DNA sequence: CTTGACAAAAGTGTTAAATTGTGCTATACTGGGAGCCGTCACGGATGC
DNA sequence: GCATCCGTGAGTCGAGGAAGCACAATTTAACACTTTTGTCAAG
C-alpha cells in the first residue's frame, strides 16, 4: 500500500513537542535538573525567595537551597497501589540569632510534590490526572471606555489572581479623579500626596491636559502633611479602626506595597512597561523605602489616562478579550502558586510558633510545620477544578486533553456568568487557539484548544510562527510572535504562490490587524508557516477540512477523541500527514533510542542490542486498563535479529497500526438510503465487519471490595459462604477470589466475603420457620461481590492488598482490598455509536448479512450504507471527496496523504478515479465479460439524468460515471440494479465510547434515598428515571391524573404504598389506591422546623393528621 | 467560524432562556382547565381579516396562515351571513369554514369576524368548552377536564429555541410576555384629535388637538 | 424519580407499527419483574414468587419459558417512552412494547419529529403504567397512534419525513 | 406579631438530617446537625454566662 | 400527590359508573 | 391505534369519561375474574400462546371490546356504589 | 487559637468564661500582674471548648489529648524519616502500652464525619446523599416476602389442631408478643410445663410431616 | 395427664479497671485576617 | 423624577461518590450466686 502524498507547501520547520505546554512549564517550575547555586527565581524557587527570609521582629529563619530526591516508588507500582507518583522535597533553612550572633543550619523535610510522567500526566492516588492550562486577563494596566457615559475612559489595574485588589481610576462629573479599591472609592488626590507628590509637580507633569489636572488640585489635600494624609486615607478605607499611623501604614504598605501580599507579575510589569513606557523596578504598585511611600505606576496611568481622555494620536484603549491581553497559566504556574500559598501558611505557622517556647533552644526543624504545604499542594493536584480525570481512551485523547486550555477553574470565568464576549472567537485566535475545536453546548467557547503550531511563552502569552519576508522573498527565519506584536506587520498566507522563495501573485491576500487586505509583494512583510497553524491537533487530522462546516468540523474533531482502540485498528487511507507526529508525540508506541539491533522479540518485552553493544530491555505495557476502561496494549512490530535505524518503530501503540495513528476502519461506504434503515443519521452495517473482527475492541472493568473491621467483627473474605450451593461457589477458588480466566456473567460472584450480622431478635415467622426446619441461624451474612447486570466477561486479573504491605497504605479499620479486572471483548452492534472525520455520527441500527448488501459489479459488498440526506444539510462535503479518494486507492491500492487547505484537488481525484477504473474494468476486460444488461439499464437512466453524455460507448459511460465517483451497484436482495448510479468509496469510520451495552438501564425496584425515600439515580448505583417537572407537565397536557399520581406517589415515595403495589401486582391483584407521599411529609416537618404551622384540612376544615397519629402527643 | 461560533453561543444561551420562558408560562397558567361546556356568556372578540399595511395605507388582505392560525377551531360567537352560507351562532370553525371566509373577505363581504375567545371567556380558574373551541390534537370540540393551560405553555414554548435570538425574536418575545417597558419605546397619543407637526430645527413637537383639549 | 423506569439508545424500526416499539428482552424482563414473577407462579416454571426471584436473579439461572412468560405478561400492556428536554406534550408516548434481541429501543420513524429525536446517539426513558387506570389512560389518551395532529397549530405532526418525502416525490 | 421572634427553636426529626453510616464505614451528616450544634452550644454558653453574672459586654 | 382537577381526575368525568345489563336490570328488579 | 377507537371516542361527550368507563369496566372484570364479562364465546379476546389459543389477560382490551359491542351502560348517579358492588358480587360470586 | 474547629468568636467568648474564672481565682497578695495568671485559665478555657465542641462526634477531653499527642508524634516521625511512618514506628514512639492496632483504632476514632451536601463535579447538581442507600426501612421485596411468609405459615398452621397452633403462636411470639415460655403457657392452658413441651414437639414435628409431603415451604428460609 | 432430678440461660450483686469530666498551672503578653474578580435584566425600596 | 444598593433569576436528561497532670465521678467487663426454665426419665 503505496502512500502518495498532494500539496504544494513546503513547511520551513516541523511542529512543535505537541506536550511541550505541560512539559516544559513543568521543568521550569520544579527546577530540579539545574543545579541550587544556577536557579533562576522563578517557580517555587521564586515563591521561597519571597517569602522567605522569616522575621519575628532577632530570631530569623532564611532559606539557602532546596532539593528533590528520588521517587520512593515507581509509576508502574504507585498505579498498582493506588498511590501518588511524588519526590520528596527537603529544604535547607537557617535559623538565625540577631542577639546572640548563632546559626543553626538543618536539612528540613517539607513533605512531597508530585512528579509529571515522560508524557505529560501526573498519577495521583493512583488515577491519571491531568493539569489544564486557565486562560485569563493578563495583569498590568488598561484602559477601558465607559460603557454609561461616552467620551470617557476607565483605568483598571489587575495584580496576579489573589494576589491584590483590583483599582480602578475614573474621572467623576466634578471633574475630581476617583479610585476605586475593595469596592470603595474615594478621591485619588489624597492617595497620590500619600505617594510624596507636590502641587508644582503635578502642574508640571499632568497640567499639559484639560480641566482634569485642574480638578486634581484640591488644596485640602496638598496642604496636608503626607503623614496626616496617610491617616486620612487608612480612615476612609478602613472605619472604625482607631487611628495609628503604624498601623495604617502597615495596612497602606501592604495593600499597595508590600511584594508578599502585592504581586502584579512578570508579565503585569512587562505589560506595564510595554504601555505606559515607563521602567518598574519591582512588581508593585508603590515602593515603601527610608520610611516613605514613592510612586511606581499611579502617575504614568494617571498621565496615560488624563492623555487618552485628551485625545492624544499615541494613546489608544485596550481590548479586554485581545489574546495578546490574554494570558495562559499552565501546570507550572498554577502549582508554583499553590506552593506559595502553602509556604505562606508555613511561614505564619512559623512565625506564630516561634514567638513562644524555649527561643533560646530552637532548631528550623522544630518550627517548620509542613503540614499546611501538603494540604495545599494535595488539594490542589486532587479537589482542583482545572486538575481533571484524565481522558486516555485513546493517545489522541490524553494529547488532547494535555492541549486544553480552559476559562473556568479558580479564579477564572463560570459557566453561567460567561456572556458572549469571552465566548467569540476574536481576530487574534487566527494561529494561537483552534477556532473551531469546543465543547459544544453550556461551555462553548469556554474551553479550547492550542494550535498546533503555538506555544505558550515565558510570560504566559501564546506565540505563533511566521516566516519573514523581506525584499519580496521568503526566507526561512522564523518569529514566534505574539499578537500585539503581529498587530504591527502585514502578514502574507500561507498559500501565496512562490517561484521558488520569490513571491509570484501580483496580488497577495494578506492579513493587517487581523483584517484581511490585498497587498503587494514588495509591502508583504510576514508570511504564514503552514495552514495546519491555525488549526489544533485534532482538526488537523480531518482530510478536506475546506469542504466542512465549522459547525460539523467541531463534532468530527471532538468525536476524533472519543474513538475506541481495536484489535484490527487500521490507519485512514486519506491521510493529513500528523498521524505519525501524533503518535510519536503521546509517547503510546516504543521507538529505537539509537541504531541498534533487536535482540530478543517477545508479546512482553523487547530486548534491543544498540551500536555501543549495551542491552536495552523495554517492557511492552499489555492489556492494561485505561482511566476510561479502555485495554491499551503494546504490540511488538520487529522481528530477532531485525536491524532498526534511530527513531524507528519498536511496537504499536494503542490505536495504532505501523506508527500511524489507527482509530477506526476504512470500510466500504455506499451512499444511498436502504428500506429506512438509514432514518435520521442511522447506520446501516455488513455482518462481514462482525465476521472479520472489524471494530471489535477489548474493554476492562475493575470490580472493587474491601474486607473491614467491625464491631460485630472482622468481615472475612472466604469461599465458605452461607446457604449458598456449590454451582454458584464453583469459580471460587480456595481464597474466596474467582480464579483467573473464568468467564463471569451478571449474578455470578467475583469475590466471596461473609459479614457478621448485626445482633438483633428475628420476626416471629422467620424464628417459627427456623425451628419448623430445625436449622440454627448462622452469625454471618453474604456480603460478596457480584456481577452486577450488563456486565460481565473473562476475569484477567486480581490483586489483593492486605495491611502491612510495603507501600500499601490502606484506611485506617480496613483489613484488606480486593480488585478484579474483568476484560469482555465487545464487537460491533445494533445501537453502537460510530462516526467519521467530519462530523457524521450514527447508532449502528441494522446488521443485514452478506446476501443483503448492496454489492458491486464484480461481486464485492459494501460494508456501510449512509443516507445520503445527512450531506446537504450539515454541509460537511468532505466525507464524500473521501469517499471518492477511498475508492480510488481501493480500487489502486494505495493509500493518500492530503494535507488541510493544501492537498487534493478535484482534478487530482478524477485522474486516479481514471487510474481506477481503467485497472477496474481492464481487469473485466481481460476476464472475458462486457457489459452487464442491469449496467445498461443503469447507464440508460443516467443519461436520462443527464449524468454521462449520450451517444457514448457503455465503456465510456461507465467510465464517466466512475470519475464522476459513481459506480452501478446491484441490490442484494432483488438481484436488480439500483436505479440510479450510487456513490460507492472507502471511507474511515470510528467507533466512539458510545455503547449501547454501558447506556442500557432497567429497573422495577432498588435502592432509595434516606430523607426524601425516593429511588437513587445512576446505573452504578441502580436508580430509576427521573421524572422532572417537563415529564409531569406532559403528563397533565394529556390529562393522564391516574399515571401521574402513580408516578409521584405509588412508583416514587409511597412507603406503604409502593409495598402495597408491589404485594398486590406480585400476587396478581390490581395496585391499591395510593396515599400521601414521604416527600410532602418532609415538606411539612421542614416547614414546621422553620417555625411555620402547616395544617391540612378537610371539607369542614377541621385539621386532617397525614402522619397518622405518629407525630401526635 | 467567527459566525459559526456566533451561532453556537447564541443557540447554547438561547435553550435556557427558552426553558425558563416556558417554565413561566406553565407555573402562570398551570390552573387553567376546561371546566364547562358553557359559561354564557355574551362577550367575543373581532379577529380582523385585513391588515393595515403602511407602505400602501391601506388595508390588505393577511396570509392564509395567519387567518387559520386565528379563526381555525373557534366558536362563532354571532352568525355571519357570507357566499349564501349562514354559519349560525355556536358553529365551530372548520379548515372549510375559514377557506370560506377567506374567500368572502377576498369577495369584499366580510371585514373581520366575531368569535369567542378565552379572553372573553367569564369561567371562573378556568375556560369554557364553547369558548376554547376544537382539541387541535383531534380536530374535534375540546373534551370538557383537558388542561389546556399547559397545553399553551407548551405550545407558546416549545419553538423558542428555533426563534432567532441574534426587540427582535426570543428577545422580544419574553418582553412582550413581562409586560416590560422597551428602551426604545413608541410614542402614542393618549387622546384622540388631529395631529399637528411643529418640526423645528431647536425641538421637534407634536400636537394632538381636539374640540376643547 | 420513578420505579419500574429504564433508559436506553434508541435505534429506527421501519418494520414497527406505528403504536409500536421495539422494547428489549433483558429490560422487559426487569421492567416487568413483579409480573413476571406472578406469571412464573402461575405456570410452572418456579414454585412461588421467592424461587422465581432467585432464578431471575443470575443470568445463567434463567430457561427459555421465562421469556415466553414475558412475551404473555406484555400482551396488550403498553409502555411510556420518554426523551429529555420534553419541550411538548408529545415528549411522552405510549407504545406497544415488542421484544427485541438486543439491547437498543426500536423507534418508529414518524414520531420522532414529534419525539425530536435522531438516531446520532439519542437515549430514552421507557416507564411502565402499572393499574387499570394508568394502562387505561396510556392506551386511550397517551397512544402514538392517537396523537396525529399537533396541539400547538393542528396540522399534522406524525407526518411523512425525510426518507419517505424523498421516495414519494422521486 | 409577637410570634415572629423566636423562643423556641423547632428542630427537624432526626432521620430528616440522617448520621449514617456508610458500607465503608464513615459516618456521613447534613449540615443542619452542625447548625444545630452551633445553635446549642451559643445557648448554653450564654446561659452559663448569665448564671455566672458575665458583664453586660 | 392527589389527583389532579384536569383530564381523567376532573369532577366532571370522575365519577361516571359502568355497569352492564344484567346487574342493571336486577338492581331495578330488586329497587322497584 | 386501538381498534373500534374512533367509535368509543364519539360515543361519549369527553374522552376522559371514555378512558374513566374503560378503566372502571376493566377493573369491574379483574374482580370478579372476567365471569361477569358481557362477550359471547365467540367475542372473546383470546392471545396466541405455544399450548395454543387462550383468553386475553388484559382487561383493558376486555373492556374496551365489551364497550364496542355497546351493552353496557355508563353515566353518572345510575346506582349506589355499595348496592351495585353488593348486587355484581351476587349475581357473580367471587 | 483560630482555625481548629471553632469560630474566632467562640473562642473569645470561652476565653471570657476564662477570664471569669480567673478574676475569681485571682491574688494579688503574691504581687503578680494579673496578665500573667488570667493567661493560664484564658487558654485553658479555650483549649477545652476546642476539645468539647470542635467535633460533631463528641470525644472527650482526655482522648482528644490522646489524639493530638499521637498527631504530633506522627509528623515528628515523618519530619524525622522523610517519608509517612508506618503504624509500627508510631507506637513504638508513643511509648508503653501501644501498638500498631491501638494506633490504628486510634485514627479511626479520629476521623471528622463527612458532609451529606459536598458537591461532587464540576456543576453544582451533585450531592453525597444521592449516592447513599436507605438501608433502614424494608424494601418492597422484603414486605412482599414477609407478607408471603405470613400467610403461608397460617396457611400451614391450619392442618394443626386448635390447641397445637395456639401453644405453637404464643411460643414463637406470633401475638406480636415475646415468646411466651413454656411455664406460662401452661398456666395460661392450665397445663404443666411438661405437656406443652410434648404436645409443642408434637405438633412440630407434624408440620415437618405436612412440609416434607408437601415441600411449600422451603423457599422462605433462605 | 401427672412428679421429681439435672443442665444451662438469664438476672442479680459486688469488684476494680477503664473510661469520663472537672479543676489547675502565677515573669509578662491587652483590638483580625482574608480578601481582593469578566453579567444582564428586572422589581423595589432609599434616599436626594 | 432619578441615581443607587439589594435581592432574585437565568433548560432537561446522564455521568459524574498545635498541653499535660492529678483526682474524683460514671460505666462496665468479670465473676459468684440464686432464679428460671428446657428437657429427660418415670408411667
Ligand atoms: C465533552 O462533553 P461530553 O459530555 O463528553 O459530550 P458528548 O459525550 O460528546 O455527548 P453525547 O451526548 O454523548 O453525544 P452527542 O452530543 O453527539 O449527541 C448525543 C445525543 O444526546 C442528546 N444530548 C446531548 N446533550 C444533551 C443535553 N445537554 N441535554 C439533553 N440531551 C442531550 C442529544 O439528543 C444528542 O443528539
Ligand atoms: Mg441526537
Ligand atoms: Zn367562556
Amino acid at each position: 500500500m503505496e502512500i502518495k502524498r498532494f500539496g504544494r507547501i513546503r513547511e520551513v520547520i516541523p511542529l512543535p513537542p505537541l506536550t511541550e505546554i505541560q512539559v516544559e512549564s513543568y521543568r521550569r517550575a520544579l527546577q530540579a535538573d539545574v543545579p541550587p547555586e544556577k536557579r533562576e527565581n522563578v517557580g517555587i524557587q521564586a515563591a521561597f525567595r519571597e517569602t522567605f527570609p522569616i522575621e519575628e521582629e532577632g530570631l530569623v529563619l532564611d532559606f539557602l537551597e532546596y532539593r528533590l530526591g528520588e521517587p520512593p516508588f515507581p509509576q508502574d507500582e504507585c498505579r498498582e497501589k493506588d498511590l501518588t507518583y511524588q519526590a520528596p522535597l527537603y529544604a535547607r533553612l537557617q535559623l538565625i540569632h540577631k542577639d546572640t550572633g548563632l546559626i543553626k543550619e538543618d536539612e528540613v523535610f517539607l513533605g512531597h510534590i508530585p512528579l509529571m510522567t515522560e508524557d505529560g500526566s501526573f498519577i495521583i492516588n493512583g488515577a491519571d490526572r491531568v493539569i489544564v492550562s486557565q486562560i485569563h486577563r493578563s495583569p498590568g494596566v488598561y484602559f477601558t471606555p465607559d460603557p454609561a457615559r461616552p467620551g470617557r475612559y476607565i483605568a483598571s489595574i489587575i495584580p496576579l489572581p489573589k494576589r491584590g485588589p483590583w483599582i480602578d481610576l475614573e474621572v467623576e462629573p466634578n471633574g475630581v479623579v476617583s479610585m476605586k479599591v475593595n469596592k470603595r472609592k474615594f478621591p485619588l488626590v489624597l492617595l497620590l500626596r500619600v505617594l510624596g507628590y507636590d502641587q508644582e509637580t503635578l502642574a508640571r507633569e499632568l497640567g499639559a491636559y484639560g480641566e482634569l489636572v485642574q480638578g486634581l488640585m484640591d488644596e485640602s489635600v496638598f496642604a496636608m502633611r503626607p503623614e496626616e494624609a496617610l491617616i486620612r486615607l487608612f480612615t476612609l478605607l478602613r472605619p472604625g479602626d482607631p487611628p495609628k499611623r503604624d498601623k495604617a501604614v502597615a495596612y497602606v504598605y501592604g495593600l499597595i506595597a508590600d511584594p508578599r501580599r502585592y504581586d502584579l507579575g512578570e508579565a503585569g510589569r512587562y505589560k506595564a512597561e510595554e504601555k505606559l513606557g515607563i521602567r518598574l523596578s519591582g512588581r508593585t504598585l508603590a515602593r515603601f523605602e527610608d520610611g516613605e511611600f514613592k510612586d511606581e505606576v499611579f502617575l504614568p496611568t494617571l498621565r496615560y489616562l488624563f492623555a487618552l481622555t485628551a485625545g492624544v494620536p499615541g494613546h489608544e484603549v485596550d481590548d479586554i478579550d485581545h489574546l495578546g491581553n490574554r494570558r495562559i497559566r499552565t501546570v507550572g504556574e498554577l502549582m508554583t502558586d499553590q506552593f506559595r500559598v502553602g509556604l505562606a501558611r508555613l511561614a505564619r505557622g512559623v512565625r506564630e510558633r516561634m514567638l513562644m517556647g524555649s527561643e533560646d533552644s530552637l532548631t528550623p526543624a522544630k518550627l517548620v510545620n509542613s503540614r499546611p504545604l501538603e494540604a495545599a499542594i494535595r488539594e490542589f493536584f486532587s479537589r482542583s477544578q482545572l486538575s481533571q480525570f484524565k481522558d486516555e481512551t485513546n493517545p489522541l485523547s490524553s494529547l488532547r486533553h494535555k492541549r486544553r486550555i480552559s476559562a473556568l477553574g479558580p479564579g477564572g470565568l463560570t459557566r453561567e456568568r460567561a456572556g458572549f464576549d469571552v465566548r467569540d472567537v476574536h481576530r487574534t485566535h487566527y494561529g494561537r487557539i483552534c477556532p473551531v475545536e469546543t465543547p459544544e453546548g453550556a461551555n462553548i467557547g469556554l474551553i479550547t484548544s492550542l494550535a498546533a503550531y503555538a506555544r505558550v511563552d515565558e510570560l504566559g502569552f501564546i506565540r505563533t510562527p511566521y516566516r519573514r519576508v523581506v525584499g519580496g522573498v521568503v526566507t526561512d527565519e522564523v518569529v514566534y510572535m505574539t499578537a500585539t506584536e503581529e498587530d504591527r506587520y502585514t502578514i502574507a498566507q500561507a498559500n501565496t504562490p512562490l517561484e521558488g522563495n520569490r513571491i509570484a501573485a501580483e496580488r497577495v491576500v494578506a492579513r493587517r490587524k487581523g483584517e484581511p487586505v490585498i497587498v503587494s509583494p514588495e509591502e508583504v512583510e510576514f508570511m504564514d508557516v503552514s495552514p495546519k497553524q491555525v488549526f489544533s491537533v485534532n482538526t488537523n487530522l480531518i482530510p478536506f477540512l475546506e469542504h466542512d462546516d465549522a459547525n460539523r468540523a467541531l463534532m468530527g474533531s471532538n468525536m476524533q477523541t472519543q474513538a475506541v482502540p481495536l484489535i484490527r485498528a487500521q490507519a485512514p487511507v486519506v491521510m493529513t500527514g500528523l498521524e505519525e507526529r501524533v503518535v510519536r508525540d503521546s509517547l503510546a508506541a516504543l521507538y529505537a533510542e539509537e541504531d541498534g539491533e533487536v535482540a530478543k522479540v517477545d508479546g512482553n518485552r523487547i530486548v534491543v542490542r544498540y551500536e555501543d553493544g549495551r542491552l536495552v530491555e523495554y517492557p511492552l505495557r499489555r492489556f492494561y486498563r485505561s482511566n476510561q476502561g479502555t485495554a491499551l496494549d503494546q504490540r511488538p512490530r520487529v522481528v530477532v535479529g531485525q536491524r532498526v535505524r534511530k527513531g524507528d518503530l519498536l511496537a504499536d501503540g494503542p490505536a495504532s497500526e505501523n506508527g500511524f495513528l489507527a482509530l477506526g476502519q476504512n470500510v466500504l461506504v455506499a451512499i444511498m438510503p436502504f428500506d429506512g434503515y438509514n432514518f435520521e443519521d442511522a447506520i446501516v452495517i455488513s455482518e462481514e465487519l462482525l465476521k472479520r473482527d472489524f471494530y471489535t475492541s477489548i474493554h476492562i472493568e475493575r470490580y472493587e471490595i474491601e474486607a473491614r473491621d467491625t464491631k460485630l467483627g472482622p468481615e472475612r473474605i472466604t469461599r465458605d459462604i452461607p446457604h449458598l450451593s456449590e454451582a454458584a461457589l464453583r469459580d471460587l477458588d480456595e481464597e474466596g477470589v474467582v480464579r483467573i480466566g473464568a468467564e463471569v456473567k451478571p449474578g455470578d460472584i467475583l469475590v466471596g466475603r461473609t459479614s457478621f450480622k448485626g445482633e438483633s431478635e428475628p420476626t416471629p415467622e422467620e424464628r417459627l420457620l427456623r425451628s419448623i426446619f430445625g436449622e440454627k441461624a448462622r452469625d454471618v451474612k453474604d456480603t460478596s461481590l457480584r456481577v452486577p447486570p450488563g456486565e460481565g466477561g473473562i476475569v484477567v486479573r486480581t490483586v489483593r492488598l492486605r495491611r502491612g504491605d510495603p507501600g500499601v497504605e490502606l484506611k485506617p479499620g480496613v483489613r484488606e482490598v480486593v480488585r478484579v479486572y474483568v476484560a469482555q471483548k465487545r464487537k460491533l452492534q445494533v445501537g453502537d455509536k460510530l462516526a467519521n472525520r467530519h462530523g457524521n455520527k450514527g447508532v449502528v441500527a441494522k446488521i443485514l448479512p452478506v446476501e443483503d448488501m448492496p454489492h458491486l459489479p464484480d461481486g464485492t459488498p459494501v460494508d456501510v450504507i449512509l443516507n445520503p440526506l445527512g450531506v446537504p444539510s450539515r454541509m460537511n462535503l468532505g466525507q464524500i471527496l473521501e469517499t471518492h479518494l477511498g475508492l480510488a486507492g481501493y480500487f489502486l491500492g494505495q493509500r493518500y496523504i492530503s494535507p488541510i487547505f493544501d492537498g487534493a484537488k478535484e482534478p487530482e481525484i478524477k485522474e486516479l478515479l481514471a487510474q481506477a477504473f481503467e485497472v477496474y474494468f481492464g481487469k473485466r476486460k481481460g476476464e472475458g465479460f462486457g457489459v452487464d444488461k442491469r449496467e445498461v439499464e443503469v447507464l440508460r437512466r443516467a443519461e436520462k439524468l443527464g449524468l454521462v453524455t449520450p451517444g457514448k460507448t457503455p465503456e465510456e459511460q461507465l467510465k464517466e460515471l466512475f470519475l464522476q465517483g459513481k459506480v452501478v451497484l446491484y441490490d442484494g436482495r432483488t438481484g436488480e440494479p439500483i436505479e440510479g448510479p450510487i456513490v460507492v468509496g472507502q471511507m474511515f469510520i470510528m467507533k466512539l465510547y458510545h455503547m449501547v451495552e454501558d447506556k442500557m438501564h432497567a429497573r422495577s425496584t432498588g435502592p432509595y434515598s434516606l430523607i426524601t425515600q425516593q429511588p437513587l439515580g445512576g446505573k452504578a448505583q441502580f436508580g430509576g428515571q427521573r421524572f422532572g417537572e417537563m415529564e409531569v407537565w406532559a403528563l397533565e397536557a394529556y390529562g393522564a391524573a391516574h399515571t401521574l399520581q402513580e408516578m409521584l406517589t405509588l412508583k416514587s415515595d409511597d412507603i406503604e404504598g409502593r409495598n402495597a403495589a408491589y404485594e398486590a401486582i406480585i400476587k396478581g391483584e390490581d395496585v391499591p389506591e395510593p396515599s400521601v407521599p414521604e416527600s410532602f411529609r418532609v415538606l411539612v416537618k421542614e416547614l414546621q422546623a422553620l417555625a411555620l404551622d402547616v395544617q391540612t384540612l378537610d371539607e369542614k376544615d377541621n385539621p386532617v393528621d397525614i402522619f397518622e397519629g405518629l407525630a401526635s402527643k | 467560524s467567527h459566525g459559526a461560533r456566533k451561532g453556537g453561543a447564541d443557540t447554547a444561551l438561547r435553550t435556557a432562556d427558552s426553558g425558563y420562558l416556558t417554565r413561566k408560562l406553565v407555573d402562570v397558567t398551570h390552573e387553567i382547565v376546561v371546566r364547562e361546556a358553557d359559561c354564557g356568556t355574551t362577550n367575543y372578540i373581532s379577529v380582523p381579516l385585513f391588515q393595515p399595511d403602511e407602505v400602501t395605507r391601506s388595508l390588505r388582505l393577511r396570509k392564509r396562515a395567519d387567518i387559520e392560525a386565528g379563526l381555525y377551531g373557534r366558536v362563532l360567537a354571532r352568525e355571519v351571513e357570507v357566499l349564501g352560507v349562514r354559519l349560525e351562532e355556536g358553529r365551530y370553525l372548520s379548515m372549510d369554514d375559514v377557506h370560506l371566509l377567506i374567500k368572502a373577505a377576498e369577495a369584499g363581504e366580510i371585514q373581520e369576524v366575531p368569535v369567542r375567545s378565552p379572553l372573553t371567556c367569564q369561567t371562573r380558574y378556568g375556560v369554557c368548552q364553547k369558548c376554547y373551541g376544537y382539541d387541535l390534537s383531534m380536530a374535534r370540540p375540546v373534551s370538557i377536564g383537558e388542561a389546556v393551560g399547559i397545553v399553551a405553555a407548551q405550545s407558546i414554548g416549545e419553538p423558542g429555541t428555533q426563534l432567532t435570538m441574534r426587540t427582535q425574536g426570543l428577545p422580544r418575545v419574553i418582553e412582550l410576555f413581562e409586560a416590560r417597558r422597551p428602551k426604545a419605546k413608541a410614542v402614542i397619543s393618549e387622546i384622540d384629535g388631529v395631529v399637528r407637526i411643529e418640526e423645528t430645527e431647536e425641538k421637534l413637537s407634536v400636537f394632538v388637538e381636539s374640540e376643547g383639549f | 424519580r420513578v420505579d419500574y423506569s429504564g433508559r436506553s439508545v434508541i435505534v429506527v424500526g421501519p418494520q414497527l407499527k406505528l403504536h409500536q416499539c421495539g422494547l428489549p428482552k433483558r429490560m422487559a424482563l426487569e421492567l416487568f419483574k413483579p409480573f413476571l414473577l406472578k406469571k412464573m407462579e402461575e405456570k410452572g416454571i418456579a414454585p412461588n414468587v421467592k424461587a422465581a426471584r432467585r432464578m431471575l436473579e443470575r443470568q445463567r439461572d434463567i430457561k427459555d419459558e421465562v421469556w415466553d412468560a414475558l412475551e404473555e405478561v406484555i400482551h396488550g400492556k403498553v409502555v411510556l417512552l420518554n426523551r429529555a428536554p420534553t419541550l411538548h406534550r408529545l415528549g411522552i408516548q405510549a407504545f406497544q412494547p415488542v421484544l427485541v434481541e438486543g439491547q437498543s429501543i426500536q423507534l418508529h420513524p414518524l414520531v420522532c419529529e414529534a419525539f425530536n429525536a435522531d438516531f446520532d446517539g439519542d437515549q430514552m426513558a421507557v416507564h411502565v403504567p402499572l393499574s387499570s387506570f394508568a394502562q387505561a389512560e396510556a392506551r386511550i389518551q397517551m397512544l402514538s397512534a392517537h396523537n396525529l395532529l399537533s396541539p400547538a397549530s393542528g396540522e399534522p405532526l406524525a407526518k411523512p419525513s425525510r426518507d419517505i418525502i424523498l421516495g414519494l416525490y422521486y | 406579631p409577637e410570634w415572629m421572634i423566636l423562643e423556641a427553636v423547632p428542630v427537624l426529626p432526626p432521620d430528616l438530617r440522617p448520621m449514617v453510616q456508610v458500607d465503608g464505614g464513615r459516618f456521613a451528616t447534613s449540615d443542619l446537625n452542625d447548625l444545630y450544634r452551633r445553635l446549642i452550644n451559643r445557648n448554653n454558653r450564654l446561659k452559663k454566662l448569665l448564671a455566672q453574672g458575665a458583664p453586660e459586654i | 400527590g392527589r389527583l389532579i382537577p384536569a383530564g381523567t381526575g376532573s369532577d366532571f368525568v370522575r365519577f361516571t359508573q359502568v355497569v352492564d345489563q344484567k346487574t342493571l336490570k336486577a338492581i331495578e328488579e330488586a329497587r322497584k | 391505534a386501538e381498534p373500534g377507537i374512533d367509535k368509543l371516542f364519539g360515543m361519549v361527550d369527553s374522552k376522559y369519561r371514555l378512558t374513566v368507563v374503560v378503566a372502571k369496566r376493566a377493573q369491574q372484570l379483574l374482580r370478579h375474574g372476567f365471569k361477569n364479562t358481557v362477550l359471547e364465546p365467540e367475542e372473546r379476546p383470546k392471545m396466541q400462546t405455544l399450548e395454543g389459543l387462550f383468553d386475553d389477560p388484559n382487561a383493558v382490551t376486555w373492556a374496551m371490546k365489551e364497550l364496542l359491542t355497546g351493552r353496557l351502560v355508563f353515566g353518572e348517579n345510575l346506582v349506589p356504589e355499595d348496592r351495585l358492588q353488593k348486587e355484581m358480587e351476587r349475581l357473580y360470586p367471587v | 487559637y483560630t482555625g481548629r474547629g471553632l469560630s474566632f468568636l467562640d473562642l473569645i467568648q470561652e476565653g471570657n468564661q476564662g477570664l471569669i474564672r480567673a478574676v475569681e481565682k485571682f491574688e494579688y497578695k503574691r504581687r503578680f500582674k494579673f496578665s500573667t495568671y488570667a493567661t493560664w485559665w484564658i487558654r485553658q478555657a479555650i483549649n477545652r471548648a476546642i476539645a468539647d465542641q470542635a467535633r460533631t462526634i463528641r470525644i472527650p477531653v482526655h482522648m482528644v489529648e490522646t489524639i493530638n499527642k499521637l498527631s504530633r508524634t506522627a509528623r515528628q516521625l515523618q519530619q524525622e524519616l522523610g517519608r509517612e511512618p508506618t503504624y509500627e514506628e508510631i507506637a513504638e514512639a508513643m511509648g508503653p502500652g501501644w501498638d500498631a492496632k491501638r494506633v490504628e483504632e486510634t485514627l479511626k476514632i479520629a476521623q471528622e464525619p463527612v458532609s451529606l451536601e459536598t458537591p461532587i463535579g464540576d456543576e453544582k447538581d451533585s450531592f453525597y446523599g444521592d449516592f447513599i442507600p436507605d438501608e433502614h426501612l424494608p424494601s418492597p421485596v422484603d414486605a412482599a416476602t414477609q407478607s408471603l411468609l405470613s400467610e403461608e405459615l397460617e396457611k400451614a398452621l391450619s392442618k394443626l389442631s386448635e390447641r397445637e397452633a395456639m401453644v405453637l403462636k404464643l411460643r414463637k411470639g406470633l401475638i406480636d408478643g415475646r415468646e411466651h415460655t413454656l411455664e406460662e403457657v401452661g398456666a395460661f392452658f392450665g397445663v404443666t410445663r411438661e405437656r406443652i413441651r410434648q404436645i409443642e414437639n408434637k405438633a412440630l414435628r407434624k408440620l415437618k410431616y405436612h412440609e416434607s409431603r408437601t415441600r411449600k415451604l422451603r423457599d422462605f428460609l433462605d
